[PDB]
């Protein structure tokens, strides 16, 4: 049986457990291609649930999503419950390594869920990203504000009524938003921000704009201040939204693949990858050796690439200005070899349904071998000259820090997670496109996760794709570079341009789109900054239904007010250069 | 039945193929040489599936689902892997030959046979040999042939040949050397040949009227629309790219025209695209033409209007209910004319008198393939009303389904009931002024004048009933062949008497409702259907109004200064010379329109009005139902400063401007509501479609589909700045593709049918409740009256027979498919389809003038000495000069009229 | 041929003042100040610019200002969301003369693949644009690039000496667009070479 087949999961010990606690009536059992049991759970049932699977001999620790759907144009919901609308809840057991899906099912009318708040501190940001995009309020919400789109915004953007495109600029409108803009430090009031007990007359508040660029992007942090002390703040995020999920089902399942490589734009084939291999669960492709070992290759060479720019940043951040120039000159020798193979540089769109775009160019060999001998030595000189300096330890350990159990009710991934002691990669637990025939090892920290550990922790992340990229070197298949399946999007070029049934499936795939039979497939990975996963809903059409883009940079954000309560804004900064984030992660 | 697919069980007919079960299962099974509406023959074998012989069976044998019936208890398997292996291999096997023409082929993301070769999952090529090539024909100018992509599936002669009766196409050669086409080069003679191209499964036959413009589907912007170019009222989807109309496909309606058009709907829509069009308000003032915007153009002519002493308004059958009443309320009802003749009026009237009021049911067009035996009285069905001509011959093939259906014969087994039928067939009997294309069917064909042929009418309705009035000095032989007719009408159980107003005779009409009257008496189901002229000729008629001529006696009498001309050229229905002295005798002429005509250099004002294309309103075709068409595309979107609005808007616009002195755009459905509440016998077309408010789960519904491309560079080269979508405050419809177009969705205004996997034609599978029945929620348009409790008293004026006077010529009315239709004339792709001018004569006529074939004689009518050559009509009754109606020059309103001095030039 | 701004007009070029007008435009354009203000992910293209293996700063553009005060360049990098484009308007507001703009990359030109609801189509919908690059991302020479045409574009434009003598309408010169400068050897092109290598 292929890993891509449908399954129940009904053997899963959490469906026995379920069952013997609430009975069999009391929720459906999904068969998906998700990998995942998907339940669906009555809306009174919820928190009763979300305990019990909380409370579990091996328990589920972190929300890793929640998000909804607009199940009202779903035509194929065979075995479904009624549901004008869907709300999903992805929690995942590390010590299980196992993940249970969630599914409360809403009429049009009652479109209200209780909070899943007091379960999972992270579910407020994602239960107000829910009521934005699709109107679905969530009772006992501290404070369900819109978190994507303004304040002043009319309709929600996910549903299937609202249209997609972009609407007539009008100059009086930025006018106006600009007065609002202008008159908003004026106008200021804690209360509509969650803050509170501000202007005790010691507090100030004092905003955060678009004046430091380390290649993150543009968001506000409001900040409250005892002095010089941060007591509370709140991130204002959104200002890199760029409607993202509703571009997929916008795009056919091909022709979304560019917006894929822009989700998290220092990533490339990395945000590539759980998209494409969603869309081969979808389709019942098993991708050859061939195509898993460049894919690989692929994506570690542009987890290094992210991660030279994430510690040069940083210590550009701390105050060290002179190892970014060096860490792009490694980062173009990679663009050099990204840019021979794949043609682009920073998006390369390259992998395809049931492959890649292209074989390996002639000659790749040579340029990853220059690679591999070029970085070793930079990396040892920017960890001598600027980590191993006191003044930068100085600046970052001890700072912004926090333990296992703060990491996992946050949903904190990727080296912020393992800096805890938590070993969790999706590479090992979890292994995909053929991880698993590579020896590499996973870095863990001690039990704390500060700036300066998590910084040196993607150290030795990197120096593992070095490793992972000379095995990609040393044994690279021999074979096909596309899948045999009649679902290839687009088929190979050659017999394309001389054999008609090919250049008809060429056809109609580049045109219409490869129709996708109806399901529901999910993959995740571990990209640059933490665990990025594709949840795809197809209802037999040429486009997606629902494409949820789950990214860790999210949840990282929302982690922020926690981990740097009573600190200073020096660290506030520090922190934010070692979080490994970029806005359009974090906005979609 | 029960049957069971794949361990899934399922109710269906036993009546039906598997095929179309599983299809109306909303299961997928491939097929080519099938379709809903030619029957099953078992040809391409593509339709294959496991059956079973019970539940406990493993081994099953691989049959045709197209050529198994849905029986009790059926177990079959479509997901089987011996099943999917052998569909496989048939797509391969066509794949051998085909050519590697996708890119250059107009068919491509249109094609059946690119759906299946994708749906069966063949995507590699092992065959390494040679294909083989056929040599193309010239098929005339609407159909391009390409024998390359032909997959022998044998549809289109099954179509041509036993559904449409034509005779000019056929299967030649033998094994893999089958040709599909004419015998020689020419143009196809049938009037329903371009339902070839979606018949037609791969590019072989394909529109070569879209080709010269050629763009593909998924391009392309749709709308429902209903044909605008006689009386049927085939719903159609209009399609266009870049301002232009590029295709016009068949719109599945259920209860109207099913699959199929005619050729003068299908290619008869280029004056759409025609340069001389009116696209901004024009003001003469003097010598000079300048351009209004639509502001200034209401101010002006409101202030003239205002000045005015009396403002009559001249409609017209080319325009929508919407436009006719609006022009009405703003001239006033006593000052509202029909753009008609009187006697074309008196004859529409008539025509919906025996309609609506004559007690017996009048057939949609689908329904007309279920009668028994058909009486046609005068009109020319196949030149007028050609679908119901092609459905007249599916009734006729009806005695061939009933032979097989009483030797236990399944009615999809199409070779099996046409070899039992062989040349059986039920009664048809025709009557004209010559031959019609209906006579190789037909029973009966009379040939005499339109007299004779209301006096054969009325003979066989007294025949049928003593109570209806005798006629006086019938011949022997006419008699025995009237008692043929009446014992063919009689035994029927389901009698169809058709006629209307294009024979123009009132007593034709009066004799087919007397007819269907002694019909009715008997206690028979009998049906009655009238033809009328134009596309809103029923509509016009149920409104009411003076005739043309009376508003022209207004205008040469002085006694109106301002005229508002809707939609109307006005020399088809009166004279040239004295609409022109009317029309220069007035000081105000207002022409609103979307044609060039002769009346605009006249015209004080023109309003750039829209077409069909460009406009939403109401139609009533020939059996009373009411149906909408909607805007395809905005006009205003490449050129900026065109200002083409719909004409009701114009005229409810001038009437505000008129009245407040201020300008009022206002929106579809508040015409509608004043339609219903002003006219109440137009009540039913409220629910022709719902309003603008209509939402399949609060979205809108697409026109385009959504992979709709060049959304950023189409209008790049006028302007890199992308434009506002263009709103759409009339209708339902949004013109993009952020809209529904699902299968499953609760509506029944139907823009195009696509389905994922089913890019072709095909998809109006999916769209459909059962494959070849109706809509899966209805189909579109109501039926504005009932048959009536009570019918009408029998017509006692029976008229004398024909005499030819010495020096005088009737006028015998030919109709032409192409030629006859005035802006289908105006295409250009009609021209080398239209036939050359000529004036048809007796022999003993043509002899006692001394001229031959050929030869150049003229005739004055109504002071215009206009020269046509003659040829020689066998049939045509002497005393008479078959003339062809609705040509240049010659006007539909000189049928029934005479000629003097005519001679040789 | 120049366009003003207080119309098409001629050339409005004394031989001292064209000497200092073009001393002046020198100047100018051999120390362009940008503003670091990043968007999205064509600023990453702008900051690799910046580094060692381009080293933007030989044309003497590398200041980088933090302040739109200290800025001559305001480089739109990245996509004119629907929300931060209040932020840019106020941003460029508050920068002073001269001053011009370079759109970089598809979003900031048009809207680019992002034509959708919170994304305006294009930052010239809103503030006036000198330099337009193509690209998702353009690469850092494109950039580099883009500067040049700008200093061209600098080099022969016509602004006031003083604010109390003389005329002071801004006038840019009407250049020859690089598409037809560039045709004559664009399509003479025959032979690439082909992608199976390196
Ligand atoms: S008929 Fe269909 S499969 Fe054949 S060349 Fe044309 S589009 Fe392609
Ligand atoms: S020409 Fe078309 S309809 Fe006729 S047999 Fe060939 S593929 Fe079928
Ligand atoms: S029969 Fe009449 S309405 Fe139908 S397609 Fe032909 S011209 Fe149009
Ligand atoms: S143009 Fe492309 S690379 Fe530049 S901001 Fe937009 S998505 Fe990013
Ligand atoms: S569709 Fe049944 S054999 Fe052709
Ligand atoms: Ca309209």
């Amino acid at each position: 049986e292929p890993a891509w087949q449908t399954r129940d999961h009904l053997d899963d010990p959490v469906i026995g457990e379920l069952r013997n606690r609430f009975g069999p009536d009391a929720f459906t059992v999904q068969a998906t291609r998700t990998g995942v049991p998907v339940v669906w759970i009555k809306r009174e049932q919820l928190l009763e649930v979300g305990d019990f699977l909380k409370k579990l001999p091996k328990p589920y620790v972190m929300l890793f999503d929640l998000h909804g759907m607009d199940e009202r144009l779903r035509t194929h919901r065979e075995g479904l419950p009624a549901a004008d609308f869907s709300v999903f809840y992805h929690l995942i057991s590390i010590d299980r390594n196992r993940d249970i899906m969630l599914k409360v099912a809403l009429a049009e009318n009652d479109l209200h869920v209780p909070t899943f708040t007091k379960l999972f501190p992270n579910a407020n940001w994602y239960e107000r990203e829910t009521w934005d995009l699709f109107g679905i309020t969530f009772d006992g919400h501290p404070n369900l504000r819109r978190i994507m789109m303004p304040q002043t915004w009319k309709g929600h953007p996910l549903r299937k009524d609202y249209p997609a495109r972009a609407t007539e600029f009008s100059p009086f409108e930025l006018t106006k938003a600009k007065q609002d803009l202008e008159m908003e430090a004026l106008t200021f009031k804690p209360e509509e921000w969650g803050m509170k007990r501000g202007t005790n007359e010691d507090f100030m508040f004092l905003n955060l704009g678009p004046n430091h660029p380390s290649a993150h992007g543009a968001f506000r942090i409001v900040l409250q201040l005892d002095g010089e002390e941060i007591v509370d703040c709140v991130p204002d995020i959104g200002y890199h939204h760029r409607g993202a999920e509703k571009m997929g089902e916008r795009q056919s399942w091909h022709s979304y693949i560019p917006y894929t490589d822009r989700i998290e734009y220092l990533g490339g084939c990395v945000n590539e990858m759980p998209y494409v291999l969603a869309v081969e669960k979808l389709a019942g492709i098993t991708v050859p050796d061939r195509v898993n070992v460049i894919r690989v290759m692929l994506s570690e060479l542009f987890r290094i690439n992210s991660h030279l720019l994430y510690i040069s940043t940083f210590i550009q951040d701390v105050g060290a200005m002179t190892p970014v120039f060096f860490a792009f000159t490694d980062r173009q020798k990679i663009y050099d070899l990204v840019e021979a193979i794949t043609g682009f540089r920073m998006h390369p769109a390259w992998f395809r349904i049931g492959g890649v775009a292209h074989d390996l160019p002639r000659g790749w060999d040579r340029l990853l071998r220059e690679f591999l001998d070029w970085m070793p030595k930079r990396l040892a000189s920017y960890e001598k000259a600027a980590l191993q300096n006191t003044i930068l330890k100085g600046r970052s350990q001890g700072v912004a820090a926090y333990g296992a159990k703060e990491a996992l009710e946050w949903g904190t991934t990727g080296a912020g997670l393992r800096a805890t002691g938590i070993d969790f990669d999706v590479r090992k637990a979890r292994p995909y496109s053929g991880y698993e025939n590579f020896d590499f090892e996973i870095p863990v920290g001690g039990g704390v996760s500060d700036c300066y550990t998590r910084v040196m922790l993607k150290v030795e992340e990197l120096r593992q794709s070095l490793r992972i990229l000379e095995q990609c070197l040393n044994n690279m298949p021999e074979g096909p570079f596309k899948a045999d399946h009649p679902l290839t999007t687009p088929p190979p070029k050659e017999r394309t341009l001389q054999h008609i049934e090919t250049l008809i499936t060429h056809f109609l795939q580049v045109s219409w789109g490869p129709v996708m039979p109806a399901n529901e497939s999910f993959q995740m990975i571990e990209a640059t900054k933490g665990i990025n996963s594709y949840y795809l809903t197809s209802d037999g059409s040429t486009m997606s239904y629902r494409t949820r883009v789950r990214t860790p940079s999210f949840a990282h954000l929302q982690q922020i007010p926690a981990a740097i309560r009573g600190s200073l804004v020096s660290d506030l900064i520090v922190y934010l250069g070692s979080i490994d984030f970029v806005m359009s992660d974090v906005d979609r | 039945a029960t049957i069971h697919v794949d361990g899934k069980e399922y109710e269906v007919n036993g009546a039906d193929n598997l095929l179309e079960a599983c299809l109306s299962l909303g299961l997928d099974i491939p097929y080519f040489c099938w379709h809903p509406a030619l029957g099953s023959v078992g040809a391409c074998r593509q339709c294959a599936v496991k059956q079973y012989q019970n539940a406990e069976d493993t081994r099953g044998r691989l049959v045709m689902s197209c050529m198994t019936p849905a029986s009790d208890g059926t177990f079959i398997s479509i997901d089987d892997e011996e099943a999917k292996q052998f569909r496989e291999s048939v797509v391969e096997w066509l794949m051998t030959n085909h050519p590697h023409d996708c890119p250059v082929c107009e068919e491509g993301g249109n094609c059946h046979l690119q759906d299946m070769t994708v749906m069966t999952g063949h995507s590699f090529r092992r065959y390494r040999f040679t294909k083989r090539t056929h040599r193309n024909q010239d098929l005339g100018p609407f159909i391009s042939h390409e024998m390359n992509r032909c997959i022998a599936c044998y549809r289109c002669v099954r179509y041509y040949k036993d559904y449409a009766d034509g005779t000019d196409l056929g299967v030649y050669g033998a094994h893999d050397n089958v040709y599909f086409g004419r015998p020689e080069d020419g143009t196809l003679e049938s009037e329903f040949s371009g339902n070839l191209v979606e018949i037609c499964p791969t590019g072989v036959f394909t529109d070569k009227t879209h080709s010269e413009r050629y763009n593909r589907k998924w391009d392309m912007q749709f709308a429902p629309s209903i044909c605008q170019q006689c009386s049927i009222g085939c719903n159609i989807s209009p399609g266009e790219r870049y301002g232009e109309l590029r295709r016009i496909e068949n719109r599945y309606n259920g209860t109207v025209n099913h699959y199929f058009l005619c050729d003068r709907g299908r290619f008869g829509y280029g004056y759409v695209n025609l340069k001389d069009r009116p696209r901004q308000p024009v003001q003469r003032r003097g010598d000079d033409f300048i351009t209004l915007n639509a502001e200034q153009a209401m101010q002006g002519a409101a202030d003239i209007l205002r000045q005015s002493k009396k403002v009559i308004g001249i409609g017209s059958p080319r325009a929508s209910v919407e436009s006719n009443f609006a022009l009405r309320e703003l001239v006033g009802e006593e000052n509202f004319y029909t753009g008609i003749a009187h006697g074309e009026q008196e004859r529409l009237q008539l025509a919906l008198k025996v309609l609506r009021e004559g007690g017996i049911y009048t057939p949609a067009l689908r329904e007309i393939e279920s009668y028994d035996a058909v009486l046609v009285l005068g009109e020319d069905v196949t030149q007028t009303g050609a679908r119901v001509a092609l459905a007249v011959r599916q009734a006729v093939k009806g005695k061939a389904r009933e032979m097989a259906a009483a030797q236990k014969v399944a009615d999809w087994q199409i070779a099996a009931i046409l070899n039992i039928g062989q040349r059986a067939k039920h009664p048809l009997f025709v009557t004209n002024v010559d031959d019609t294309r209906l006579d190789d069917i037909a029973a009966w064909t009379y040939r005499a004048p339109v007299e004779d042929q209301a006096r054969l009418g009325f003979a066989i309705a007294h025949a049928l009933d003593n109570s209806a009035p005798a006629v006086d000095g019938i011949e022997p032989e006419l008699q025995s062949k009237i008692d043929v007719i009446v014992q063919a009408l009689a035994g029927a159980k389901k009698p169809l008497i058709i006629s209307g107003t294009n024979a123009g005779s009132l007593e034709v009409i009066q004799a087919a409702a007397n007819v269907a009257k002694a019909l009715k008496g008997r206690g028979a189901d009998v049906g009655i259907t009238m033809i009328a002229r134009s596309v809103n000729s029923m509509g016009l008629g149920i409104m009411g109004g003076g005739s043309l001529e009376e508003a022209l006696t207004e205008l040469e009498t002085g006694r109106a200064d301002a005229v508002v001309v809707l939609e109307n050229d006005l020399h088809r229905h009166a004279s040239a010379i004295r609409v022109n002295a009317a029309l220069a005798k007035a000081p105000l002429v207002m022409v609103v329109d979307h044609q060039r005509t002769a009346i605009m250099e006249n015209a004080h004002l023109v309003l750039s009005a829209a077409s069909f294309a460009e406009s939403d309103g109401t139609v009533i075709n020939n059996e009373g139902r009411a149906q909408r068409f909607f805007q395809v595309y905005d006009p205003a979107y490449y050129d900026s400063k065109t200002v083409m609005l719909e004409s009701w808007r114009w005229l409810h616009s001038l009437h505000s401007t008129l009245l407040s002195r201020e300008v009022d755009w206002t929106q579809l459905d508040h015409v509608i509501d004043a339609v219903v509440a002003k006219i109440p016998e137009l009540a039913g077309i409220k629910d022709a479609a719902p309003d603008a408010t209509f939402r399949i789960r609060g979205q809108k519904l697409a026109r385009e589909p959504h992979r709709y491309s060049g959304r950023t560079a189409m209008r790049a080269n006028i302007s890199v700045h992308e434009p506002r979508q263009p709103q759409d405050i009339d209708t339902m419809f949004t013109f993009s593709m952020e809209g529904n177009n699902q299968p499953t969705a609760h509506r029944s205004q139907v823009p195009f049918a696509w389905a994922p996997g089913w890019n072709s034609p095909q998809a109006w599978n999916k769209f459909q409740d059962e494959v070849g029945g109706k809509l899966r929620f209805g189909d579109p348009g109501v039926r504005l009256f009932e048959t009536s409790e009570n019918g009408l008293d029998y017509f006692t004026s029976v008229p004398a027979r024909f005499q030819p006077q010495d020096g005088k010529w009737r006028i015998a009315p030919y109709y032409h498919l192409f030629g006859s239709d005035e802006l289908s004339q105006r295409a250009p792709v009609f021209q080398s389809r239209m036939p050359q001018p000529y004036i048809k004569l007796n022999p003993a006529d043509a002899a006692k003038l001394g001229v031959n074939a050929g030869t150049r004689v003229s005739f004055s009518y109504d002071g215009n000495t206009v020269t046509l050559p003659v040829e020689i009509a066998e049939g045509l009754t002497a005393g008479q000069v078959g003339l062809p109606m609705g040509m240049s020059g010659i006007a539909p309103v000189l049928a029934g009229a005479h000629l003097e001095d005519l001679k040789e030039a | 041929d120049y366009t003003l701004t207080r119309e098409i007009v001629t050339d409005p070029l004394n031989v001292f003042m064209g000497k200092l007008n073009d001393m002046v435009n020198w100047g100018r354009k051999n120390s362009i100040w940008p503003y670091n203000f990043g968007l999205s992910c064509c600023y990453v293209e702008m900051v690799t610019s910046f580094t060692a293996v381009h080293d933007v700063a030989r044309f003497g553009a590398e200041v980088l200002r933090a302040s739109p005060r200290q800025a001559d360049l305001m480089v739109v990098a990245g996509t004119c969301f629907t929300k931060m484009a209040p932020v840019i308007q106020r941003l460029y507001d508050q920068m002073l003369e001269p001053k011009w703009v370079i759109s970089m990359g598809a979003c900031a030109n048009s809207g680019g693949m992002y034509d959708i609801y919170s994304v305006v189509q294009g930052v010239d919908k809103f503030i006036p644009v000198d330099v337009y690059i193509p690209g998702c991302p353009p690469r850092p020479e494109a950039y580099m690039q883009a500067l040049m045409l700008l200093q061209e574009s600098i080099g022969k434009e016509r602004r006031p000496l003083s604010w109390v003598v003389g005329d002071q309408g801004v006038y840019r010169a009407n250049m020859q667009s690089e598409r037809e400068r560039k045709r004559g050897e664009r399509i003479a092109v025959t032979n690439l070479r082909t992608p199976d290598e390196i």
